[PDB]
């Protein structure tokens, strides 16, 4: 039961054997042997609330793990280590959760490797506060998952990554992502409803536009007045470009306190509309 | 005198932008010296000058008020020559100005004392140019303002430019 202890009987025991040790026949045998004794060592280190101890264990288990020739189920202890610096005060995780999406990925695991890779920016993003290196991983991953015929999960990943391309001034890289989404949304009437939301992000995103890019966008949509829904969309949308060619940050800020009350604006849209708002005024001032 | 070569800029700080003045550098002008902007064989203004160590040498920066009234633009050549007033017929004695808010989103119904204005803009805008139809902003109480000369009269004959002095007086 004790932790330092396990530590030192792995050690003992994780080392290829030669002479009276190694006898007949041997290897891998050992080495199992000593991952066991680590993970019930970081075993304990959690129970005791060392986690960071617990985490650094998981490494130690999982290298070892390596050692033998099982990259599955070393894997997903890379994935333990990283639950554990992440519910820890290291920062480690990070590097737990690359090393684990190189084996899942070598491995062909690209389902899994999807799965935590979503993870990973979720990470880069929510502690690193690298969206940088966030975006380019919501995105490689949002391939294996169009890939894994699964279109759902996808289509969530783009919207992350879309999303947070427009917090980071790739306007235009944002809008192309939203009518890709959105093209292929509708050949499935149980997401139409939405497509919605995703051309009034790729009408709202304006990489310095000066024409109709947005009216265009507009356009192609098919509203439906008796289909009230839309009401959250396009309908906004053409006031608010009415109010932008005609330099007149009046229409639009006071569309943007009306729409604010059919529809309330969450943390996005307002960042953005702020900066068209902002469009208007410097053009009112040249 | 022969009138010289320079580069229209921006106005360095907000405080420049708001007295209406083409503000220079100390290695070409000095502050209280008049010139005269040429952009095109028909073109031609009249602005007051106001050295700041911020200005690169060849060069003059112009607010965006007087922008839109030259019509000039950010890189554009220009020349500069230097212009003296006839005080002896072009000092401004009464000038009418078209008031009203600068900044939009920065108008109340709070009532504004014009005695305390007009004294203010002296004091500020002395030993200036002005020409009718020039646009400018004012600041009183750090609250800016739209400003639009309509008419000025000598001092009772009325001139298209004069120069404001320390007895004219402003409605």
């Amino acid at each position: 039961a004790e932790a330092m202890a396990l530590l030192a009987e792995a050690e003992r025991k994780v080392k290829n054997s030669q002479s009276f040790f190694s006898g007949l026949f041997g290897g891998s045998s050992k080495i199992e042997e000593a991952c066991e004794i680590y993970a019930r060592a970081a075993n304990m280190f959690k129970m005791a609330k060392n986690w960071s101890a617990a985490g650094n264990a998981f490494c130690q288990a999982a290298q070892l793990h390596l050692q033998l020739q099982s990259k599955h189920d070393a894997a997903t202890c890379f994935v333990d280590a990283g639950n554990a610096f992440k519910k820890a005060d290291p920062q480690e995780a990070i590097n737990c959760l690359m090393r684990a999406i190189e084996i899942y990925t070598d491995m062909g695991r690209f389902t899994i490797a999807a799965k935590h890779h979503i993870s990973i920016a979720e990470i880069y993003e929510t502690e690193l506060v690298d969206v940088e290196k966030a975006i380019a991983h919501y995105e490689q991953s949002a391939d294996y998952y169009k890939g894994e015929e699964s279109n759902s999960s996808a289509n969530k990943c783009l919207l992350k990554v879309a999303g947070y391309a427009a917090q980071l001034e790739q306007y235009q890289k944002a809008i192309d992502i939203y009518e890709q989404v959105g093209t292929s949304a509708m050949d499935s009437p149980l997401l139409k409803y939405s497509a919605k939301d995703y051309f009034f992000k790729a009408a709202l995103c304006h990489f310095c536009i000066d024409m109709l890019n947005a009216k265009l966008a507009v356009q192609k949509y098919e509203e439906l007045f008796p289909a009230f829904s839309d009401s959250r969309e396009c309908k906004l949308m053409k006031k608010l470009l009415e109010a932008h060619e005609e330099q007149n940050v009046d229409s639009y800020t006071e569309s943007v306190k009306e729409y604010d009350s059919i529809s309330r604006l969450d943390q996005w849209l307002t960042t953005m509309l702020l900066r068209i708002k902002k469009t208007i005024q410097g053009d009112e001032e040249d | 005198m022969a009138g010289r070569s320079m580069q229209a800029a921006r106005c360095p700080t907000d405080e420049l932008s708001l007295s209406n003045c083409a503000v220079v550098s100390e290695k070409d002008y000095q502050s209280g010296q008049h010139v005269i902007v040429r952009t095109s064989p028909n073109h031609k203004y009249i602005f007051t000058l106001r050295t700041h160590p911020s200005v690169v040498p060849g060069s003059v920066a112009f607010s965006l008020p007087q922008r839109k009234w030259a019509g000039l633009s950010i890189g554009q050549e220009i020349e500069v020559a230097l212009y003296s007033f006839d005080k002896a017929k072009q000092c401004i004695g009464t000038m009418t100005i078209e008031i009203d808010f600068l900044q939009k989103k920065n108008i109340d119904s709070n009532p504004y004392d014009t005695d305390k204005m007009a004294a203010e803009f002296i004091q500020q805008f002395n030993n200036q140019a002005f020409s009718v139809g020039q646009q400018l902003v004012f600041s009183f109480n750090d609250k800016l303002f739209g400003l639009l000369v309509k008419d000025i009269e000598a001092m009772r004959q009325k001139i298209e430019v004069g120069l404001v002095v320390g007895n004219s007086q402003v409605a």
